[PDB]
């Protein structure tokens, strides 16, 4: 009750005030917590009930933080479990089979306890993500390869640790100004021993030419392969595909949101124009426009694959994994 | 027997004629169920039969690919019926049960391809369309519907004038429209934001079955990366695979000096398809009629 | 002064109409000449005035690109034969015979074009073609000439249809013909082995401006690998960098809802041109200019 209250008025206000969880796993756990506790305290009668609860309490998360799809996606996946439980319990996607061959309201006692468990399930599943998805490093990695790499994704950072074990290979690791997050990265790379280089957004073309292949982390996946990746990965994107270099994305399954790039002015993050401009400038910046844009669109035809905790996919194959994953009526929420 | 070859054409033409606004696979879907009312036979054998001599009569009398692709749905649809009842009367029953509901559905996917498409089209935005379409110009009624404000290219068509049609009907609901000769498409290219199209037929790896004009357009727009979508209903999946221009069948090319009626449009050069089944990948198509038949 | 305006425009026009063989440059390199003979003057910078006066009216006569890259070809004539003589009375006579010669050269050009261009026809070959164009319709007769056998595909060109005009003429040396719509190049560029078109103006940077159905023809061409040759004379150079379809001069689309006449093609999409200076690749035409002007 007043603590479940606390709980999420706490989250929501970590979620627009930024912080909290930096990792994306982490930030996945606390909203299926917070669902869970949700589900258990919180008085419900028949299905419908629990799912416009849920519906609500989800619309508040996304509209705290829009650029946070992972919690949303959260609050689909659990819409959807919920789904699944009351037509096991209940009963016995739209197709061309479905239209050709041709009710929430009923309230079950151990409906509850199948959604828990069923909560649970996933939580265990996304416990093991990060080892099941560096597991496949060995079958994309050679002897003597270049890798590339942007930013600090801490599953492209598993990935190479893990290939490290047995393979030797150069790292190269872009600075994604303006926060040089790409220094950590090297760093951690070069402690576990891979010889590693640190340069700028600006020699990625440059380089480019003699790079094997590009591995790299995203925010968010969308419906049709299109990628939410940090900004400058679609100049990486665009510079490899030059090149035919194939570009590997190393993604959790959550990661993936049923939404569509329709959705404009909201798709990047802006923060302060501290980091691009200081404001020592002085009196020039009465007049200049200075805009920081956190993330950038990749549209799906640059990408050669997603690796996930399932394996590996071609991006024209995402939809069938988002039809497997939310409900076509939840994409709204 | 009943409603010989003369009853199905006039009854065709007469459901084309009363609602302009139906396609030609709707009203070619409402003749083949009106016709599956009243058969007055025995076996599913007879009646498979004088269903496929119907939808060949049909489509002698209109050579769209749409047509074809009601008539293979249709066929599907009562194969799926009788795999279910072995009892003649009672699949018939359930044949016309689920056929009204099957028009139910389909008389409202334009609505559906509208609501899920308008969210495309940007405040400002210049969209470029090729020929007269009912679906794209739904789609534009909803966008303009939304308090959008954009602009609207076609070209003329010049086999048959409908994108003066088209440009009369957009006028009408007073939306800027501009109107381009066929030529013109490279040239206006660069000025349009989007590619909006529709589909007579969805062929089985993606891509589309269209005006004549089509093919260039998305070429064009390929060239200049320029988002090319096509709106089409879920009745016009048909199961082909064309490997070139000549690959189509001639009896949708022709009858509907070489003058083709229609092209052929790769997946690769389209965007998104929006269709009544949702926004989809050009791979999703070929899935779904996997899917259909078994 | 002693040729008007109104005089002027009527030697242009019955030049043109006497000899409708002649191009439209041609005649007005001509009427210009005609002009310099005629002046009674006895200043160059008075000759250079009345010149440029004299152009600017025949431009505004018709809007080609040819017509202006004429003119500005006489003009660098007149500034290299004053550059040559500096007394007026010994450089007009210079003048004179230099332009008779430039116009025995440019006359011949259009057959040393044919000459230089047949060989790359080859027997059974499919040669697509846009609209009409002396220069292709005498390719094609020397390649005739040449005991060759070849089909031809031209487009009806919609604004006007010249593309009729240019298979009347082609069926009247028996050359099997096929006339298409102006959307149907992509369905037919497959069967087509190899693209010869005209050109009424050679941009810098080795682009052409021709009709409005060109860019898009190109860039079909392109996206089958098919070769993309225009046949061009030297004297529709023209010192123009248009960055894209807006940046072609309006004095040039219109006057020759919106119908552009003329589009730009980029160097990119072109593999070979054929002038009278010999094949050249789209490179040379800005050396060419460069060299002409210091």
């Amino acid at each position: 009750g007043s603590e479940l209250s606390e709980r999420i008025e706490s989250f929501v206000e970590t979620l627009k005030r930024g912080g909290g969880p930096r990792s994306s796993e982490e930030m996945a756990r606390e909203t299926l917590g917070l669902l869970r506790q949700i589900i258990t305290d919180h008085r419900w009668s028949n299905a419908g009930e629990l799912m416009e609860l849920i519906r609500r309490e989800g619309r508040r998360m996304t509209a705290a933080q829009p650029s946070e799809t992972t919690v949303g996606n959260m609050v689909r996946r659990v819409l959807k479990i919920i789904r699944e439980e009351y037509g096991r319990l209940h009963g016995r996607q739209e197709s061309l089979h479905k239209l050709l061959t041709s009710d929430f309201s009923f309230h079950y006692a151990q409906l509850q306890s199948n959604i828990i468990e069923a909560i649970n399930e996933l939580l265990v599943e996304l416990e093991g993500t990060m080892e099941n998805i560096a597991a496949q490093a060995l079958e994309h990695i050679h002897s003597n390869e270049v890798i590339m790499t942007i930013g600090f994704s801490r599953t492209v950072e598993a990935f190479l640790k893990e290939a490290a074990r047995k393979r030797k290979f150069h790292v190269i690791v872009a600075e994604c100004a303006p926060f040089c997050q790409g220094h950590e990265m090297a760093v951690n790379l070069s402690k576990a021993g891979i010889e590693t280089t640190v340069m700028t957004d600006a020699a990625i073309f440059a380089v480019m030419s003699r790079v094997n292949k590009v591995i790299i982390g995203t925010k968010t996946i969308l419906a049709n392969g299109a990628l939410r990746a940090v900004t400058g990965t679609h100049t990486l994107a665009l510079a490899a595909k030059h090149h035919s270099t194939p570009l590997i994305v190393c993604a959790p399954m959550f990661k993936l949101s049923p939404q569509f790039p329709n959705e404009e002015d909201s798709f990047h993050k802006f923060v302060a124009p501290e980091e691009v401009l200081p404001f020592t400038e002085g009196d020039i910046l009465e007049k200049v426009s200075v805009h920081c844009p956190v993330f950038d669109y990749v549209p799906p035809e640059l990408i050669t694959l997603f690796i996930s905790n399932i394996g590996g996919n071609a991006p024209s194959y995402i939809y069938r994994l988002m039809s497997e994953l939310y409900h076509p009526d939840d994409h709204v929420l | 027997g009943p409603m010989d070859d003369k009853e199905l054409i006039e009854y065709f033409k007469s459901q084309m004629k009363e609602d302009p606004d139906m396609a030609s696979a709707v009203a070619a879907i409402r003749t083949l169920l009106e016709f599956l009312k009243r058969d007055k036979g025995e076996t599913i054998q007879g009646l498979r039969a004088n269903l496929t001599s119907a939808i060949e009569t049909l489509c002698g009398v209109d050579s769209s690919v749409a047509v074809s692709s009601g008539g293979e749905l249709f066929l599907r649809f009562i194969s799926l019926a009788s795999l279910e009842y072995s009892d003649y009367s009672k699949c018939k029953k359930i044949m016309i049960e689920r056929g009204e509901l099957f028009l139910r559905r389909i008389s409202l996917s334009r609505n559906k391809i509208a609501d899920l498409c308008h969210t495309f089209i940007k405040d400002g935005a210049t969209i470029l369309t090729h020929a007269y379409s009912r679906v794209v110009l739904r789609v534009l009624e909803a966008a303009v519907a939304a308090k959008k404000r954009f602009s609207v290219y076609v070209t003329e068509s010049q086999p048959d004038l409908s994108g003066k049609k088209m440009a009369k009907a957009l006028c009408h609901l007073n939306v800027p429209v501009t109107v381009v000769l066929d030529a013109a498409v490279g040239y206006i290219m660069e000025k349009a934001d989007l590619v909006i199209v529709g589909a007579e037929g969805v062929v089985e790896n993606g891509g589309i079955i269209n005006k004549i004009g089509t093919n260039q357009m998305a070429v064009c727009a390929k060239a200049q990366n320029k988002p090319f979508y096509v709106v089409a209903e879920s009745f016009k999946f048909v199961r082909l695979f064309p490997l070139n221009q000549q690959d189509v069948p001639d009896k949708f090319k022709y009858k509907a000096e070489e003058h083709p009626w229609v092209d052929y449009t790769a997946p690769s050069l389209i965007t998104l398809l929006f269709t009544d089944l949702g926004v989809l990948t050009p791979s999703a198509v070929s899935d779904e009629l996997i899917k259909l038949y078994l």
